[PDB]
């Protein structure tokens, strides 16, 4: 039933095997950053390789705790007073964004017995200066604002500064963390290097990551955590769509039953061009098509692709790398029904996980 | 994100 | 309870009064285009001024029919075979995007007795940004003249176009003239014409007289019922998003972390992008304190904007974003697991009613 | 686009 997401356990496992290699070679721990991928039908499988989850807030923390188990970590730029009590029940590690936040909740944290951390902003930009180390970032504590006199009760330090990056910028950022915050690392029980590590992308320098993690754990006597999101589900899911109509207007136009605006919003927002199985670039194959959504939106154009044979009503189009940053942020704009969610099991069978309908659209509006 | 998709 | 949307009936009514003026002065009909605003707690009020709704698909058609009543129109670039029967049971006017679509469903339409139309692409661009313009080359929306099939119009009772966005009357008048030049020989036989949305009818300064004159002339010349289907105009400047400041910090300037997220709760702010109005907020350097306002998400880029205020923002300060009824609740999300803002209705008598409050289950049920 | 005319 199209449109539908399909997540493939064998492809998830290919990624998880690499992450488990890093765990086994270093003694570090690795958590799923749920903001990238929260498909909890897969949490038990993921939890059989990884150590738990991290969360952006109460809802992700509850989902990780209840559907995966293991360790449940959380970070937020600012916690809500009306949620901190439940957060401290669910989570075993809780990361604060500022000294004001830490001091506000310190008494409750100590009474809960859970492990408190602080997020650091090392001000070492390795992206495009969306970069958490860009000037004016609200994420993490800069050295100039760091309060060593207020570290009683802090057991960990955390940073997250990367996105789809290799080991070298991590190694470089760790060196800056040591230069700036070095005197306060020894007293911690754990350090968390964040996400953005493209660990499962072919060619990633696993050896450099292993060496860096091991050196830090040894030098400071800490447990290191990594919290990748994208790497867990990279190239492990698809979005399957059926062509509904084909028309001619200064070229071939295909109306699909999936919408970029509703079902893969980053395609339009970023923007980026998703891979299509059997699809090429314009002029690469025999037929060029502009693929558009079934919405009333002039701008809901998925992209221009070529195919060796015609697309016609009933043709199936398979978008790739559709597990990450997709289902976690899709919407019902224009009243489009949400795509169904399927799981392709490692034995090859396919299970319907979730099918949506009118009530899912209606209940958001009043 | 979305920089490394493959068929 | 913040963050929360608040829609104000008095401000909705200010807009609806203008739309009703147009109806009363012309005898046209006006429908709510639900894609902009689908807050069905307000549909009875809206339906007391307007003639019904139009829809982008089955779900909007069902919502309009069940929650407003009146007339229920629909247009889609391509209908699903598994939905056409229910669509025909709900809708009284059904607009097809192509002759292939019309011919595919013609037999069912005739059996249903509902009124069929076609969307035209007059290929007359008047919008600034071509990416959003349904008349831009290669558009998938509507039938261009070179593709028009006069021999296949048996059973067609209406013609439709939608080509504007936040525009005054003059671009509509100009587009109507193009429609007459290109499709004129086929207008007389229609029962209705639909001029679409994008008419900024409720924006102060809109040339209502020019709209009235154009609608009246077309209705008279061709003996048709004209429909307008604004979305934004119905709810323009009729809602707010109220947020509380959670933390304030300093990093090359003052930063306030709010309990609302642009990425989750007003995504057009980041995507367009655009700068939403804040009550009491000015531009950078205009008032005494400059702040960068950011969301409570783990997203470096979830920055609402830079604003100035006469007094400091502190934890507990309330910030009120304006013009938040349109293209907001209809497309928001639970990225990062942020809870959806509550929805309140400020009634004509000044009382405030909680319409809908969300929680964990609304986030979880979307994921498996 | 769709947010040109907001007012306090
Ligand atoms: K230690
Ligand atoms: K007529």
């Amino acid at each position: 039933q199209t449109p539908c997401y399909v997540v493939d356990e064998a492809l998830l496992e290919r990624n998880l095997v690499i992450l488990k290699q890093v765990i086994d070679r270093t003694g570090c721990k690795i958590l799923l950053a749920q903001k990238a991928f929260s498909m909890f039908a897969c949490y038990p499988l993921i939890g059989s390789y990884l150590n738990g989850t991290t969360a952006s807030g109460l809802f992700e923390a509850r989902l990780g705790k209840e559907e995966m188990g293991g360790e449940t970590h959380i970070f937020s730029p600012a916690y809500r007073e009306d949620e901190i009590d439940e957060i401290l029940s669910l989570c075993d590690h809780v990361i604060f964004n500022s000294f004001s936040q830490w001091e506000k909740y310190k008494a409750k944290v100590l009474a809960s017995g859970k492990s408190a951390g602080l997020r650091l902003n090392p001000e070492h930009s390795t992206q495009d200066h969306y970069d958490p180390c860009s000037p004016g970032s609200r994420l993490g504590i800069t050295l100039k604002k760091f309060r060593p006199d207020l570290l009683d009760g802090i057991e960990g330090l955390h940073f997250h500064t990367l996105c789809e990056q290799d080991a070298a910028p991590l190694v470089e950022t760790v060196a800056v963390v040591e230069e700036k915050f070095g005197p306060w690392l020894s007293q911690m029980k754990w350090l968390n290097f964040g996400g953005g590590h493209h660990i499962t992308r072919p060619g990633y320098d696993i050896d450099a990551l292993v060496s860096c993690v091991s050196r830090v754990q040894e030098r400071y006597g800490v447990q290191v955590y990594l919290e990748p999101g994208e790497a867990v589900a990279l190239n492990a899911g698809f979005l399957v769509s059926t062509v509904l109509d084909v028309l001619e207007n200064s070229g071939n136009i295909a109306v699909l039953d999936t919408s970029a605006a509703c079902h893969m919003p980053d395609v339009l927002e970023m923007p980026y061009r998703p891979p299509i199985a059997g699809g090429g670039g314009l002029g690469e194959k025999a037929y060029d098509y502009r693929l558009g959504g079934p919405t009333c939106l002039a701008g809901d154009v998925i992209g221009d692709y070529s195919f060796d044979e015609p697309l016609s009503p009933g043709s199936r189009v398979v978008f790739c790398d559709m597990a990450i940053y997709s289902m976690v942020k899709n919407n019902t704009f224009n009243g489009m029904n949400l795509p169904a969610i399927y799981l392709k099991k490692q034995d090859g069978s396919i299970q319907l996980v979730r099918k949506f309908g009118y009530e899912d659209f209606k209940t958001r509006l009043s | 994100h979305h920089s490394s998709g493959l068929v």
